[PDB]
């Protein structure tokens, strides 16, 4: 449950990750963070052709957006719920 | 929120001005989380800015107030090279002996 | 604009001269345009002096000829804060919401965040203004020190 | 009368002495002007003494100053209509055009006012001058 | 103009001169008003005498003396519409009456035309602007 | 009683408009001799009229 | 509605003019179309204005251009209710039928019928038509506010 008094709720208190800075955008690639995906930066899009910087991976990769789906702001990852994300897509869900 | 929302230059139909909270749907709302955040670094860091000035201004010294006291000595000596040579420093006097 | 405050950017210029040579550090010019009315952060400070390197804040002086671009564009800083970022900025400093913000937590986030001087200088923003909890008037701080 | 000008007599006055005491006491602006600039005697300010009624007080030096600067206007619309006077707008002032236009409006004018305004007027040989300075200096500036 | 004001600017010219021939001449202001207070720079009398071509002449400085008195409606519809405006029931008109009514109704004026008939006229310092005296006074009553 | 009270209030109505008519103009018109220019340089000379 | 009294709607349309601009509030050039022989209730004042809003009511006020449709919707009034009726209406609710109606009962369904008229004008109706009686006569009350 929610007790940050004792780790045995922290397998369940909620640990929803996040940058530790009042930025918002500078964990998600505004082009497209990216089953466990591999949060990414597009840097040539060109369909699916999509060399994301796969910054799970630091790869500019030409990956699938399968991986690269909206794999929303950390900020939103490891959340409670899966509805805190920008778009719920298993990217981030995942 | 709805005026807050034209601030946002948007309308609720991911979101939703409802009767108790705008409802996010997916979508929109963490878009407006971003916005909310970048915005807030902004004017964080521009007033620690325009504070850094602000508090030099706040901070200048004394010396600020006696290099300003000693300007207006410097106005005061032109003043009396200004008015007690010609007849307008004996223009209105000479006569309240008797008024 | 007149020589009654030219002189005055003359004797707040050589006020901050360290060497007397009518002659300014950079940033003590730009600290001398902060005596002058206006208040430049030593950021804008040296920035309206050509963005000097660290060492033309210092070695490179400035005479008072070079002094009125520099005060000029120091004018054109406008980085003397909006009073609605004023109290913006010290509303999400006013992360206790009292219309106040407290002097330990300004500090934090004057000096431990953000642009940088002389922590002093964030303790007159909230010294002079320090109260219960610290809890600096960020409006009442905030516009007395714009008046200030 | 108008607020600014006896406002700015009292700073003057305030800022002029060492021990104020609502008068005009010789030694202090006495000393004050003979470090900064000429030194006076004390048959100037016995000559002020004996211009006013008794010694010099706060009203009398007050109203003196006072008219002494009245007869001239709030400088707001003053400035306003000095600066449209000109056609292409490069920001200065001359006086020859004025003094020709109001010699032949209304009467004949004088001589010592003429003097008045030249004696502290920055020309140059090009007849540069500005309205900037020129009523801050007809209410009572610092030239 | 007002015969009652054309006869009061006659009384103007025999007071200010003593050898009354149908012009005044820049001395006998000088010195009147030198008596009566003290002359301001000569340069405001020349000034005043310019609003009328030459030395003011006899039909001349009466209707100079006229336009100088007048420009705006008279005392009498200003005193009456004063009275049928109060709704303070004081007898006149207030400084605050009058300023509620300047922003919604005509056109806006400012606090400084307030603070001027405040302070250079000896009206009683109560916020209560009176006008049986004062519009006198705008038709020259006292000041 | 509305018609009657509109016919009994036509007599305050107009009379209101035509009160504020004059009101307005001879205030306004007062404040404006009062920010008039030959007022304060004119004012010396009125203690001699 | 003819276009010769068109001349007296004018009239009486600036007789409640406030703006002087030749253009009258709309609750105004109502109670306009009420005193020009017509004795509407403030509510079909309004409307017959092609229903303007309490904004457009008493702030955009009325270009007689479109009082010449104003004074057609409210010719359809030009009076109020029979006499007979009122006679018989308010025998019938009083609860006798004597010949007139409580001041109390009576500003009551003036107040509490129809319109809730302000207290004041079902008081300028029943007061100054009142028989000191307290059962104020409907019968001199409605005719008087009639004719009035």
């Amino acid at each position: 449950s929610q007790k940050p008094l004792s780790d045995d709720e922290k397998f369940l208190f909620v640990d929803k990750n996040f940058v530790n800075n009042p930025l918002a955008q500078a964990d998600w690639s505004a082009k497209k963070l990216v089953h466990g995906f591999e949060a990414a930066s597009i840097k040539e899009e060109k369909g699916d052709e999509v060399t994301v910087e796969l910054q799970e991976n630091g790869k500019k990769v030409t990956l699938s957006k399968d991986d690269i789906q909206k794999m929303n702001p950390p900020k939103f990852s490891k959340v409670e719920d899966m509805a805190e994300l920008t778009c719920l897509n298993e990217a981030s869900v995942l | 929120c709805i005026l807050m929302i034209k601030a946002l230059e948007l309308d609720p139909n991911l979101y939703r001005i409802g009767q108790s909270k705008i409802f996010f749907r997916t979508g929109v709302l963490a878009h407006l989380e971003e916005e909310r955040d970048l915005k807030i670094t902004d004017v964080i860091i521009a007033f620690q800015a325009q504070c850094r000035g602000y508090l030099a201004r706040k901070a200048f010294a004394k010396r600020q107030q006696q290099l300003t006291a000693m300007k207006v000595i410097q106005r005061n000596c032109a003043a009396y090279l200004k008015l007690r040579n010609w007849q307008w420093w004996r223009l209105f006097t000479k006569v309240k002996p008797l008024l | 604009f007149s020589e009654e405050q030219t002189a005055e950017f003359k004797e707040a210029f050589q006020l901050f001269d360290r060497t007397g040579d009518g002659k300014i550090l950079y940033s003590q010019c730009g600290d001398v345009m902060r005596a002058l009315g206006q208040n430049p952060t030593n950021a804008e400070v040296m920035k309206v002096l050509g963005n000097p390197k660290s060492d033309e804040m210092n070695l490179k002086t400035l005479n008072f000829e070079q002094f009125l671009p520099m005060m000029q564009t120091i004018a054109k800083n406008k980085d003397q804060g909006c009073f609605e970022d004023y109290v913006e900025g010290l509303r999400v400093f006013d992360k206790e919401g009292n219309g106040t913000v407290m002097g330990a937590e300004i500090r934090h986030v004057l000096v431990t965040l953000g642009e940088k001087m002389t922590e002093e200088e964030v303790e007159q923003l909230v010294a002079g203004h320090e109260d219960s909890n610290g809890c600096i008037n960020y409006e009442e701080l905030v516009r007395m020190v714009l008046s200030g | 009368f108008d607020q600014s000008q006896i406002q700015e007599f009292k700073e003057a006055f305030n800022m002029i002495d060492q021990n104020r005491d609502g008068f005009i006491d010789k030694e202090d602006l006495h000393d004050m002007l003979a470090s900064m600039g000429k030194n006076p005697t004390d048959e100037y300010l016995e000559g002020m003494m004996s211009e006013a009624p008794g010694p010099i007080n706060f009203t009398m030096f007050l109203t003196m100053f006072g008219e002494k600067l009245n007869g001239t206007d709030p400088e707001d619309v003053i400035r306003n209509a000095f600066a449209c006077f000109d056609e292409e707008a490069s920001g200065f002032i001359h006086e020859d055009h004025l003094r020709e236009l109001l010699t032949t409006m209304g009467d004949r004018f004088t001589d010592e006012e003429v003097d008045e305004m030249y004696r502290e007027a920055p020309i140059d040989k090009k007849g540069n001058f500005n309205y900037v300075e020129f009523t801050r200096i007809l209410k009572h500036g610092a030239k």
